[PDB]
């Protein structure tokens, strides 16, 4: 006449803070580059474009 | 629930079950221990060796 009620559930492990995978949806974005330019007697200059 | 020595009617130990209630210290809610009655949650214990 005795009864044992068993319970169990899933939760994130401790490693999940450091060892996890990020699922991203990717859409067409932007394109950037760093260009190095020199002309005449002007020394090399660069900037993000 | 008796707080002092009690003499029961029964004559044979096998006829009775005695459960010790001593809550001075708490225990981890291990899946290998029978749960107590009511809100048995008493506190939190930090995990010492966390992943880093
Ligand atoms: C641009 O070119 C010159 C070539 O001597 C170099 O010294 C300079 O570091 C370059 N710029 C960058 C951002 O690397």
């Amino acid at each position: 006449e005795n009864t044992q009620m068993s319970e169990a559930y899933v939760e994130r492990s401790e490693e999940c803070s450091i060892d996890h995978a990020k699922a991203y949806k990717v859409h067409t974005g932007t394109v950037q580059a760093m260009v190095n330019i020199t002309y005449g007697s002007v020394s090399w200059r660069s900037a993000d474009v | 629930i008796t707080s002092s020595d009690h003499t029961t009617t029964c004559t044979d130990v096998k006829q009775c079950r005695a459960y010790l209630i001593d809550n001075k210290k708490w225990v981890y809610n291990s899946g290998r221990l029978p749960r107590g009655e009511g809100d048995t949650f008493k506190g939190k214990l930090h995990v010492p060796f966390v992943p880093v």
